């Protein structure tokens, strides 16, 4: 879980990788581990998910529990759910005076967001925004506390990292939010 | 009204300099360089170029260099380095706090010191780096980074140590695609004016090539 870095983004998962990486992540002993899936379209596979770690093996009730669903629609709303999560691990941290919480925050169309409240506000306000959001979340995961952690990923379609890509071996007007996010906010990009 | 020096006031100094590495000679005069103390980096980079890691992990002894990680690139703790002391806190990602931090430092360093956990206060403060200006980026922005700038030179006069800050290029200041469209990065003079170095770092080919910036 500590081979997670700080903020890691995640190109275009297929849904069965992505069902492992929650169903091998939410099942580590001693610990517990929660995934905050974050969407601006309630597309949390599902389906594949009930397939792969089927709700009626009693094994996998813990791993549902511990799954939280957010459909979320711009950086407003966004933000307001990193307070949250930012109250639950301090709360968590202070409770501790029991096994240790482990966050993977996990946020899928976040280029979604930004678009929408860029047309609710400003180009100022929304990157401001985005980056408030992303660099708490920085400072958060990298708190050196013991009893309560946070790791955040953030997925995007290949298409919108044309700049890894082609780096990695067209016609651009500026970087799309996933290129500004790789270049300026996110520790690694995992295929 | 005559005046005759011992020459070791020359040869002596309460302030520390910057020892460029390098990557960074060739710049400025044997002259000039005797004497930085501010230095700022431009660099597209969202990690440390291996220049700004020569220019930081340049501990001696007893001797320690504050890293304000705005960017939580240097705490990390596989990242963290026994020669430095590191503020890394929710309330110093904005220049409000940034500022509220180093005036702190400057009337009490001991309490300011508190914060980032030194326990031991047996060393010399060497430098502070603050990355990434470009994060705490009107008119009223003017006026927050002259104040910075100023508290920087205050900490410089007193404590002795050196000063190193490092921005984006140009290019993030664009933008997700182009919505938000002098130097190569958009910091006012108000700041820049009391740089004693400038440098950019380019790719000009996948070569990295520093250059200073008299602009």
């Amino acid at each position: 879980y500590e081979d997670l870095e700080l903020i890691t983004i995640w190109p275009s998962p297929t849904k069965n990788k992505l069902c492992q990486f929650i169903k091998q992540n939410l099942s580590k002993e001693h610990v517990v581990t929660q995934l905050f899936f974050i969407d601006a379209t309630s597309s949390f596979p599902l389906s594949q998910f009930q397939k792969l770690v089927p709700p009626t093996l009693p094994e996998n009730v813990r791993i549902y529990e511990n799954i939280r669903i957010n459909t979320c629609l711009d950086l407003e709303e966004l933000s307001a759910i990193t307070v949250k999560l930012l109250q639950i691990l301090s709360m968590n941290k202070i409770n501790a005076q029991t096994e240790p919480l482990k966050i993977i925050l996990y946020i899928n169309g976040l280029e979604v967001m930004f678009r929408n409240s860029q047309f609710k506000s400003s180009p100022q306000r929304s990157h401001e925004l985005l980056r408030d959001t992303l660099l708490k979340l920085r400072v958060m995961g990298n708190d050196e506390n013991e009893n309560a952690s946070i790791r955040t990923l953030l997925e995007f379609p290949k298409e919108q990292l044309l700049d890894y890509y082609l780096k990695k071996n067209r016609i651009k007007n500026g970087d799309s939010l996933a290129e500004y996010i790789w270049k300026y906010y996110a520790d690694s990009l995992f295929e | 009204n005559i005046r005759i020096y011992p020459l070791s006031n020359f040869i002596t100094s309460t302030k520390n300099y910057i020892n460029l590495p390098n990557e960074l000679r060739n710049l400025i005069s044997e002259e000039q360089e005797s004497k930085l103390g501010f230095l700022h980096i431009i660099e597209s980079d969202f990690k440390p170029s291996v220049a700004l890691q020569k220019l930081v992990n340049c501990t001696t002894g007893d001797e320690k260099i504050l890293i304000i990680d705005i960017v939580s690139i240097w705490s990390q703790q596989k990242q963290r380095q026994h020669g430095a002391i590191y503020m890394n806190s929710l309330s110093c990602i904005n220049i409000t706090g940034l500022i509220v931090f180093l005036e702190l430092l400057y009337d009490s360093p001991m309490d300011a010191l508190r914060r980032c956990q030194v326990d031991n206060f047996n060393f010399q403060l060497r430098g502070i780096v603050i990355d990434n200006l470009s994060f705490l980026n009107d008119v009223i922005n003017l006026s927050k980074f002259e104040k910075l700038f100023k508290i920087l030179r205050k900490l410089r006069e007193f404590l002795g140590c050196w000063i190193i800050t490092k921005s984006f290029p140009t290019d993030f200041y664009n933008g997700i695609e182009n919505t938000l469209v002098l130097y190569p990065t958009k910091l006012p003079d108000s700041y820049m004016k009391g740089m004693d170095l400038i440098i950019y770092r380019e790719v000009v080919d996948g070569r990295p090539q520093y250059r200073r910036i008299a602009a």
